[PDB]
């Protein structure tokens, strides 16, 4: 694999992620993103006094 | 002026045982998986030699 990798090897960048059976909600996965981000524009809706 | 002279031549044987054983590891009969590119795209295969 790092033949055909040739002059670039062993290198990830990022790594997209999916479901293999179809179900539910579609689950494309890499809202991962915001997950550090915790709660961006989730926590405050529409609040206001 | 061919000089080769047979006798052518041668033877041886033886046986041884012891024992021893060783151891690794074996050798005498292994396969190579050679791939060829000349394209962002790629063909692999195997073969054996003896």
């Amino acid at each position: 694999w790092l033949v055909m990798a040739a002059t670039c090897g062993g290198g990830s960048f990022g790594i997209g992620k999916l479901k293999s059976l179809c179900k539910e909600f579609s689950v494309p996965k890499e809202l991962r993103d915001a997950l550090r981000v915790k709660y961006g524009l989730f926590g405050g809706k529409d609040s206001l006094e | 002026k061919l000089l080769s002279a047979d006798r052518a031549g041668y033877d041886v044987l033886v046986e041884e045982l012891t024992l021893a054983n060783i151891r690794i590891e074996h050798h005498k009969m292994p396969t190579g998986a050679f791939t060829t590119r000349w394209v962002a795209a790629k063909r692999d295969s195997a073969l054996r030699l003896t």
